[PDB]
């Protein structure tokens, strides 16, 4: 069996359970939308390209609704325009792959009436980030009744994985498929209390974060995408503006210049 | 001036018996070019094999997969820059005569004083 779940206003609907006449045939999501920046020279074989980037794409759900009489179809069509029709854009995933969710925006797509009562549908959501990720972030424990990881999500099976430290070095595994940078619009939180002036190097990607001024054990440092705060106040002018990024896979941590860490990385998967 | 010599360098400084020219290239390579860099240009279509100083840069964001733009020996004729010639021209015409017309009423302020001196001799020859 197949279904839809769509995440709104805070709020999981089963598509299927929300309109009992209408049930999900298929779901399937075009492939990434791979483009490089190509640059021609003329007189010249080929291109020379840029950057990789990847373009929006689109899940689509093949569906039927099953009336019981003619106006009962003409208002179950009316509701689901209202449903899946909203202002901004909500998250979907399926049955087959609970793990994955993707950020869309729905696309107008129209009933084809075929009896008096049954109608077929094929419900398209564009996904204009370009990737898919995680329903649970970095913080979630990797324990069964969680009920939220699931197979194929490239978590590795020869190590445990937690995203909390109390020493100056470590490893964080970025288990996504994309490189988590901030300045990509990437979700990327690090919490850390400790004593001293502080400095965090990410070594496997060479960046360095650093903070100059004493912090105390009960002041909590909060980096969120590219905002440095202590006590939910910006301090950016006190820092070097540098910012950390999350290479897939291992990325081997070292903090200096403060003791007693504790420092804790919330961030999503981020997969294709 | 008054001697020859200074006059003959004016002179010589004062006209220009070569062409204009103004080179433009559009470079999309790896090595980064700096304000400062003197580059060897090598062009056997256009015949060019020289030394080529860097004179105007438009570069574009590391991350915006653009071409880069660089002049040598100074830039294209435009129109702005022809506009912003007359606009100064003007103003130093502006203040050249309101210079000169304070310099004029001096000049008749300074005739005033003589005048007076003229009177007082012709009465003291009397």
């Amino acid at each position: 069996m197949s279904d839809l779940f769509l995440e709104l206003n805070g709020k999981v609907h089963s598509l299927s359970e929300t309109f009992p006449g209408l049930s999900v045939q298929e779901v399937s999501r075009q492939s990434p939308q791979l483009s490089m920046e190509t640059a021609e020279i003329a007189g010249t074989d080929g291109v020379i390209p840029g950057m990789t980037q990847f373009k929006p794409f689109i899940f689509s759900a093949k569906c039927n609704l099953q009336a019981l009489d003619i106006p009962d179809y003409h208002l179950a069509v009316r509701e689901i325009y209202e449903f899946l029709f909203q202002r901004d854009s909500y998250y979907i995933w399926s049955d087959q792959m609970p793990g994955i969710r993707y950020e869309v925006h729905p696309k107008p797509v129209d009933f084809s009436r075929e009896s008096d009562r049954v109608g077929l549908l094929t419900i398209e959501f564009d996904v204009f980030k370009g990737y898919a990720e995680s329903r649970g972030t970095s913080l979630d424990p990797m324990t069964f009744e969680v009920d939220l990881w699931q197979m194929g999500m490239n978590l590795s099976n020869r190590d445990d994985l937690f995203y909390v430290f109390r020493e100056n070095t470590f490893r964080v595994y970025n288990a996504g498929s994309d490189r988590v940078n901030p300045l990509m619009r990437h979700e990327l939180d690090i919490a850390m209390t400790a004593n001293g002036t502080p400095t965090i190097h990410n070594l496997t990607t060479g960046e360095s974060f650093e903070y100059r001024k004493e912090l105390q054990k009960t002041d909590v440092l909060l980096l969120n995408n590219i905002y440095p705060l202590v006590n939910n106040r910006r301090v950016g002018k006190d820092t070097n503006h540098g910012i950390i990024t999350l290479e897939k896979g291992w990325n081997d941590f070292e903090i200096k210049g403060v003791t007693d860490v504790t420092i804790a990385f919330n961030f999503p998967f981020i997969y294709r | 001036i008054t001697n020859n010599d200074d006059l003959l360098i004016f002179a010589k400084k004062q006209i220009l018996d070569v062409p204009e020219t103004a080179l433009t290239i559009a470079y999309k390579g790896k090595e980064p070019v700096s304000e400062r860099d003197v580059w060897y240009f090598i062009h056997e279509p256009m015949g060019f094999e020289t030394e080529v100083k860097v004179t105007k840069i438009k570069s574009s964001h590391p991350w915006s997969k653009k071409f880069q733009e660089i002049g040598f020996s100074n830039s294209r004729r435009d129109m702005v820059r022809i506009q912003t010639q007359i606009a100064n021209q003007v103003k130093k015409a502006s203040v050249d005569t309101n210079k000169i017309n304070s310099f004029s009423s001096i000049a008749m302020n300074a005739y005033d004083s003589r005048i007076l001196t003229e009177v007082v001799g012709v009465v003291d020859g009397d």
